[PDB]
This record gives C-alpha cells, structure tokens and sequence, in this order.
C-alpha cells in the first residue's frame, strides 16, 4: 500500500520506500563521481575525500581499483577509525564509511 | 630541554650550511660501532630527516635536494649506511630507514642500480649474521612501502626471493623471518607475473601459510596480515588454497584467545565480504545490462557462511561492561563482520544466527544476552524485508523490555537495535500494534545514559520520515501517526538538548538533529508547534555558537556546521509549507540566523552555500518586501561573491544576485554599485573557477532588466567584456572546452537580451536608451553567424541565439533583417530551432521567425 509520488513506483515494505524517496531530493551532485547529495555540505565532505578514482586516507595513494585500494590499507596501522568529514561520525572500516557517506549519512555505529 | 638547542639547530646550521659535509660527517658516525646507540641513531635520525617527510610535496622536494649533491659525497653517504646493516644491535635499526631514504629518491632515475642487488645478497649469503638479514629485510620493506611499484618492476624477483628466503621455515630467527614477512605485505603488489604461473603461486602461498603456524605470534599475525592482502589482490586465484588451507588456518585464528589472532581471521572474512559486495555489484550492474561478468564471485563467504557465523556469535559474549570507543577487540569486530555478512549474504545468514538469537534472548548471563539482541540487530540488513518483519515481531516487546535490563550493556544494544529497526524496517513500529508502546519506550529513553539516548534520538529522525511518507511527501498531508504526539517528543527532545552530559555520545548533536527532523517531516495540523519549535531551534543554536564557538575542537566544527546546514534545509522546508503570513512572521529571526553562519563558521568548512540557498528561498517566498533586509545582508552578500576560492559559495551568490533582481526590481539600484563592482573584479581575476564566469556573464542581464537607464554606467565596461568572452575559441577536441563553450556563448547571448530588454522598458515604444547598444547589434549578429555554422552548439545556444534575434528586431527594426539575410547561416539555426525537440528552443526560434517576417513585411 506504499508509492512514490515521484514517480509512483509502489513499494511493498516502507523502509525502502524511505530509502527510495530520498533519490529524488537530491540537487547536490559531484564532478568527480557525479554522485548526489541532499545538501551542499554533504557534498563538500564528499569531496574531502578525493585526493584527486579511488584514495587512501592516510597517504593519499591512489589505485585503479578499490581492491588495490583495500589491499594498501592493510599495510596501515593502528586506523582504525574512519572519520566522515560531513557529520564526525566514525566507521571501522571504508567500506562502511563510503556506504554511510554516499547515502546522506545514514546508519549509526556500533 | 638546556641541551636541546645545542642540537636541534646546531645540526641545523649544517645541514643549510653545507649539507654534504653535514650527511658525509652523520654517516660516518652511524656507520662505526664504537660511538653511542643514542648519537648512532640521532645520527641515523638526522640523515632520514633530510630524505624524507610525511608531506609529499617537501619528500618530493627534499629528493630533488639530494640529487643534487656531489655524486662522490653521496656514494660516501650511501657507503657507510649500506656498511652499517648487521652492526647494529639494537632496536629496529636507524640505518635501514636511510636506505629507503636515499633509495626512494634515487632509484626513480636509475642512480642506484647496486643497490637491490646487493641488498638481495645480504639476506641470501649463507655467511650472512641475523642482525644482517634482518635489518636489510626491512629495508627491503620500507623501500616497497614508500615506492611506486612501477618503478620496481624490472627487480620484482630478485626482491621476492630474498623476502621468501627470510620466511622460509628453516630459518632458525624468528626476527629475520618477521622482518621478511612483514616486507613481504609492503611487496605483493609486484609478484603478479609470478601468482599468475600455477606452480610459481603454489610455493608463495605454501611459505605465507607455513608461516601462519609460527609458535611466534608476531609471525602469526604478519603471515594472517598477508593472506587478507592476498585474498584483495588475487581474489581470482584462492579457489586452490581457501579448501585446504586457508579455510582452516582463518578459522582457527578467529577462535584464538590472543586477540591479536583473533581480529585478523575475523578480517580475513570482513574482507572477502567487501570483496564479494563489490562483485556482486559488478554482476548486477552493466553486467547483464551489458555483457555479463567480467570477474565472476566464487562466493567464499556463502560457502563458509555455517562455520563462521557460531564463532562470531561466540565472540559476541568475550565483552567489557565498560570499553570506552572506539575499542577494537573481537568482540566489537564480530559483530561488524556479521553486519557485512548479512549485506554480502542476505537471506542466507537468517537460518544460521536465529537460533542463537532464540536460545539467549533470555539468558541471565548478561554478555549471552547481549550478543543475542546484538545478533539480531546485525543481520536486519541485506535480507529481505518480507522474512525480516515477522521476526522482529517477537522480539518487539522483549526490546522494549530490555530497554530497562539491569545491564547497561544490554540496554545500550537494544536501544541500537530498536533504531535499527527503525531506520531499515520501521513497520514494526508504523504500526497499530507497537506504534504507542514504542513511543514511550523511546520518550523514556531520551532520560537514559547517553549512549542510549542518541540511539533514541536516531529511531526518532527515522520515525518521523518513515511516518511522513506513510499517507496521505508533497503536497502536505493534513495529519500524520505523530500528531497527537508531536509537541511531546519536542519538549522531550529540547530537555535532552539541555543535559549536563549532553557532549556525551554526540547526545546534544543528534538530539539537534532529531528535532529538525521532526520539524521538516511533519503534518499540516503540527505547523502551530513546528513554528515555535523552529524559533526555539534557531535561539539555541545561536546560543551554541556565541557561548562555544571559539573553544570547538575540529570534530565539534564539523557538527556543528552540519546542524546549521541542517538548519538551512530546515527552514527552507518551514518557509516553503507555512502560511505565507506565518512565514513573514519568523522571517526576521530566521535572516538573523543565516546572517551567523557566514564566514564566522568556520575555519574548517563552511556553510556559506546553504545559507545563501536559504536566503534564496526566503526572497524567493517574500519578494518585494525583502527589501527590509537588503541593507544588513549586503556585506554578507559581497563575502559570498569574493569567495572564489570556494567557488561553490560564488556561483550561489552570484545566482542570488539575479533572485534579488526579479524580487526587488528598481529597488536593487542602491545596491547595484558595489555588486557591480565585485562582479567585475571576480571577472579581472585568473584565479577564479571558470564555471563561475558564464553565471557572472548572465548575472549582467538580470541586472540590466531591473534597473534599466541606470545600467548605462556600466554600458561600455560590459558590451565590451560580452565581445572578448564571444570570441572565445577553444580545442575542439577537446569536449570538455567545447561543453565550456557553449555554457559560455549560451550566457553571453543572455546577457545581451536582458541589456537590450532593460534597455528598452516594458512600454511601447521603445525608450532611446537601447539605441546605445545599436553599433553592436552587427558584432552581435555576427556572433551567432559563428555559432551557426560551428555544428557543435547545443540547442541551449540555439534557444538563447533564437531569443536574442527576436529582441534585436523589436529594439532595432528594419536594419536587424538586413544584416540577418546577409548571414543565410543564422536562418539555419532558426530552422535548427524550428525544428526542435526542445521546447524552449522551438518558441523563441518561432517568435524571432515571425518578428523577421513583421520585418520584411514592414519593408
Ligand atoms: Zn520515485
Ligand atoms: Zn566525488
Ligand atoms: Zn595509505
Ligand atoms: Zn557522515
């Protein structure tokens, strides 16, 4: 019994309706991904995140590929916590960080 | 510190002085095992300190300061560091850091070809003493760590050798064979030719999982260190070993009692989850929509899922009723990983968690019960919603109990689970049977510690969206499941705002959150109280920033401009959706705050942006009669247009400029002086983003249609600015300078039809001001004689070109057609628009074809 108004495309369970909804308020878009955010400070913590594809916090490194990228991150340290730069929030790994970021800064920890 | 300065500038008026007497001299005092393991290593610590630095820029820099050196200095520097390995017998060694020092700087120009070689014949000699091997193993591994793997290519098996000489089990000293191994992690990047070879990758992997079984933990964990890594970089080839082998060497390091252990094979297995989401990506998407994969998933986790699970709900027990964050034990990591399990396995991972759910939910072992509703709650992403909510359903009122455990670890999870729920799958609480129940169950949370309480604050954000967009979200609808609610959970939320320990667990901030949320996601029968809320909002989060401002820290920064960027969209969303008599009401506390957030906030951010979208929307709702605020926002106004380093900031403001044009009309002539000025300047400017530049160019029209006859002051700078930035050319294969240029022809075009138009006056006929733009209407025309015939022009262009030439023909009258006929290019690109599919483009190309008709016609 659920649709959006957007574009009416029901939805049987209202939580991914609610994730849904979310795709079409979403002016703020990026150059270096083209990816979208709700608010213009959302979308600059995104950007903090490009060294220039894909960016190793620490070193700033650069790979082709996230699993280059993932593999280069086990040569760090103690981090450890991943720091979202739009709402300091902190993620145990990149994965759940980008995730978190990329879609408004959803989800809380633990 | 009395013998510090006689050091930490004495060797500093050296090393500026002369820098290869300095390195020549340090050297040589590092080099000989007779001087102090303190001046040996300041020694050694000085020489790296001249090599490298954490900052890219000054490593780059100090590199090319050390190819400058007397070639015969630096061979004596690189004499004595590469002499010193083996000698030292103390601490990691100070002289391996300057190999990779020198190294990293020379090696990229071919300048040291000696050294690899000979450093592989140090750790491969059967003469060879521990201390020698050991300290040129990490050499090895701090030169593949700081160096681009590119550039070791052409020596990649001559450094895997000696790596796997140092772990090889016959090794008598465990140091050498953890300074191999822990070279061998910095190292895997350039041994793809040999894991690419069957029988090459067969021996690798044997010695790394050898290596694995080490009665030296440090051994251990290097070894379980590298098999995550391996698994990253060679996903596609661990079909061999993941059976025989590393299935059990994970698994068994997962149930360790040395926590070291423990958290690597726990890693092992959140990486193959990250691993396998990525690909399961990969499948989904532009595969099948394109061809199919293309890296196919071999599914480790799925296969795995029925061993791993029990361990991980095990070690959901092994808790601190106290911990502080963020902790990293296994318990915690556990936990994350049966999160990532869930999302990579989905429905997969139910069958194997619920039963440990079911059977401790109950347990009067506080850390049993724990890991059960921690269990449940991990797992509530990434199956579907349909098996997932009766389920919760259960579990529903036995959360809302252990809300109130004796535990205060227990309380804390289920308050993290019920948010959970209530942000994946809020059914169970948008519902007629927990709907109520669940609400005093949170009300009575906000009351609880704090690290329950933002979890509250959480679900409440989630509800309230949840519940918006449940019937009957635009347009607006009149009541919502909150309504009779809605003033309490305010009043409860503004109470927590007000807590002692309210800095605790972001409480404060998220309880901030929580409320603009509320206040946006409402219903039409809530706006009396959502406009008191929003004026009680807006006078703490003034407070916030008068009273805390300048003792924030970096993180409390990043906070707080994203509640005042909240607060921007929030009362975006209030003044769009009130009665627009209310709106007029708050206006003059909402301009107050916005007016606050400007370049005060912050040193690291800031909000500049969302603030003048706020101020957009508040002149966009007011109009005319914001002219009130015209004269305090002004310097704020200016802040935003001289802003180009943020360039983002620049172009809202800029676009604000044209807002207020149609708002306040002739009433912006005031103002239009220094505007004008500004948007000169930012014009006369190369440091400045060229995205800016066209809106600037547009900005210029909007201008000249508010305050007609007054533009004539800026008449002759601007005409002339639109006829440098018309002739504009670019590569034209270059399509990035092609999309510029048409974004910048496309407001050129606009500028000059708000000039001729503002020019002109809204009254017939036309007022004699506009006859000062007559001597360009030739260059204008001949403008879009170019456009015409360059075929790589949008339909934007087309429209705007189209636009112009019927304002040129109501200006200007006969002479425009004369000119027009003389440039057959310009009747193409009116067809062009004629026949168009955009609709824009179509009507003004129809209009100027029927104003050039009346034209001729007139003739
Ligand atoms: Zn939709
Ligand atoms: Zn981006
Ligand atoms: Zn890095
Ligand atoms: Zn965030």
């Amino acid at each position: 019994a659920f649709n959006c108004k957007y574009c009416n495309k029901e939805y049987l369970s209202l939580g991914a309706l609610k994730m849904h909804i979310r795709s079409h308020t979403l002016p703020c878009v990026c150059g270096t991904c083209g990816k979208a955010f709700s608010r213009p400070w959302l979308l600059q913590g995104h950007v903090r995140t490009h060294t220039g594809p894909f960016s190793c916090p620490h070193c700033s490194r650069a790979f082709a590929d996230r699993s280059n990228l993932r593999a280069h991150l086990q040569t760090h340290s103690d981090v450890k916590k991943y720091q979202c730069q739009a709402c300091a929030r902190t993620f145990s790994r990149m994965s759940l960080l980008h995730k978190h970021q990329e879609s408004g800064c959803s989800g809380c920890p633990r | 510190r009395l013998e510090l300065e006689a050091a930490q500038k004495f060797l500093e008026r050296a090393a500026v002085e002369n820098l290869p007497t300095f390195l020549v001299e340090l050297s040589r005092v590092l080099a000989n095992p007779g001087n102090s393991q303190v001046a040996r290593v300041a020694a050694g610590l000085q020489i790296k300190n001249s090599l490298t630095s954490k900052d890219p820029d000054i490593k780059a820099q100090y590199q090319q300061r050390w190819l400058a050196i007397d070639a015969n200095a630096r061979r004596e520097v690189k004499n004595y560091v590469l002499q010193t390995l083996g000698t030292e017998t103390y601490r990691p060694s100070s002289a391996s850091q300057c190999v990779a020092g020198i190294a990293c700087a020379e090696i990229p120009v071919n300048q040291w070809p000696e050294l690899i070689p000979q450093l592989v014949a140090n750790v491969t000699n059967p003469n060879s003493t521990e201390h020698m091997k050991e300290s040129t193993l990490e050499a090895i591994g701090y030169i593949c760590q700081d160096i681009d793997p590119e550039q070791l290519q052409d020596k990649s098996n001559e450094i895997l050798t000696a790596i796997i000489q140092g772990m090889r089990k016959e090794e008598p000293s465990n140091n050498v064979k953890l300074a191999a191994t822990n070279a061998l992690l910095n190292s895997l990047e350039f041994t793809k030719a040999n894991f690419d070879k069957e029988s090459e990758r067969h021996f690798i992997m044997q010695v790394v999982c050898e290596a694995t079984q080490c009665p030296d933990t440090r051994v251990r964990v290097a070894a379980l260190q590298n098999l995550v890594k391996i698994m990253s970089l060679y996903y596609q080839y661990m079909e061999t070993y993941m059976g025989p082998a590393l299935f059990a060497i994970t698994i068994e390091a997962m149930k360790s009692d040395i926590d070291e252990v423990a958290l690597q094979g726990i890693e092992f297995w959140s990486n193959v989850c990250d691993e396998e989401m990525d690909l399961a990506i990969e499948a989904s998407e532009a595969a099948e929509q394109g061809r199919p994969p293309e890296h196919t998933s071999k599914f480790y986790a799925k296969g795995a899922l029925q061993y791993l699970v029990p361990i991980l709900t095990q070690t959901l027990t092994k808790q601190d009723e106290n911990d502080d964050d963020d902790d990293w034990n296994p318990c915690k990591a556990a936990g994350v990983c049966l999160m990532l399990l869930a999302t990579c396995c989905e429905d997969d991972i139910v069958p194997h968690v619920l039963p440990f759910i079911k059977e401790h939910i109950k347990n009067p072992d506080w850390r049993y019960r724990d890991a059960a509703v921690m269990a449940f709650g991990c797992i509530l992403e990434g199956p579907e919603p349909s098996q997932l909510k009766p389920l919760v359903i259960q579990a529903m009122p036995t959360l809302i109990e252990l809300m109130k455990d004796p535990s205060v670890v227990v309380r804390d999870t289920a308050a993290w689970t019920v948010g959970r729920i209530c942000e994946l799958l809020p059914e169970a609480a948008i519902n007629d049977v927990y709907l109520a129940p669940l609400l005093q169950c949170l009300i009575e949370g906000l009351s609880a510690e704090p690290r329950v309480a933002s979890n509250v604050c959480w679900a409440f954000s989630s509800l309230a969206e949840a519940a918006y967009e449940a019937a009957d979200d635009q347009e607006e609808p009149a009541t919502y499941c909150l309504s009779s609610s809605f003033e309490l959970i305010v009043q409860k939320l503004l109470e927590t705002t007000d807590r002692p320990d309210g800095h605790q667990n972001n409480l404060r901030s998220s309880a901030y959150e929580s409320l603009m949320e509320i206040v946006k996601n409402s219903a039409k029968d809530c706006y009396p109280a959502v406009q008191k809320t929003t004026l009680v909002i807006m006078e703490r989060l003034q407070q916030v920033l008068q009273m805390e401002s300048h003792i924030q820290s970096t993180s409390d920064r990043i906070q707080f401009n994203d509640l005042q960027s909240l607060l921007c969209a929030t009362l975006q969303n209030v003044l769009r959706k009130v009665q627009h008599q209310d709106a007029l009401q708050i206006s003059d506390v909402v301009m107050a705050s916005l007016l606050r957030m400007f370049q005060s906030t912050a040193g690291s951010g800031g909000v500049q942006e969302d603030a003048l979208m706020a101020v957009s929307t508040l002149v966009e709702v007011l109009g005319g009669e914001f002219l009130k605020y015209m004269e305090a926002f002004k310097p704020f106004l200016g802040i935003g247009l001289k802003n180009y380093a943020e360039y983002q900031v620049c172009l809202a403001a800029v676009g604000l400029v044209g807002d207020l044009c149609r708002a306040l009309q002739s009433n912006i002539i005031p103002f239009c002086d220094e505007v004008m000025q500004l948007l000169l300047e930012n014009l006369g400017n190369e440091n400045v983003h060229r995205s800016v530049k066209p809106q600037i160019l547009s900005v210029f029209g909007d201008i000249a249609l508010a305050i007609g006859g007054e533009f004539k002051k800026y008449l002759e700078v601007v005409l002339n600015t639109l006829q440098q930035a018309s002739q504009a050319q670019v590569d034209k294969s270059d399509y990035d300078m092609v999309d510029y240029l048409n974004e910048l022809r496309e407001s050129c075009l606009e500028a000059y039809t708000g000039i001729v138009q503002g020019l002109k006056g809204d009254q017939e006929n036309v007022h004699p001001d506009v006859m000062l733009v007559q001597p360009r209407v030739e260059f204008i025309l001949s403008f879009i004689d170019h456009i015409a015939g360059d075929e790589d022009h949008t339909d934007g262009v087309v429209a705007c070109a189209a636009g112009l030439i019927g304002d040129l023909c109501t200006a200007f009258g006969k002479d425009v057609l004369k000119l027009v006929e003389a440039r057959p290019m310009i009747h193409e690109l009116l067809t062009e628009g004629r026949r168009s599919k955009t609709n824009k483009a179509k009507t003004l190309a129809t209009w100027a074809t029927k104003e050039l008709r009346k034209l001729k016609n007139q003739a």
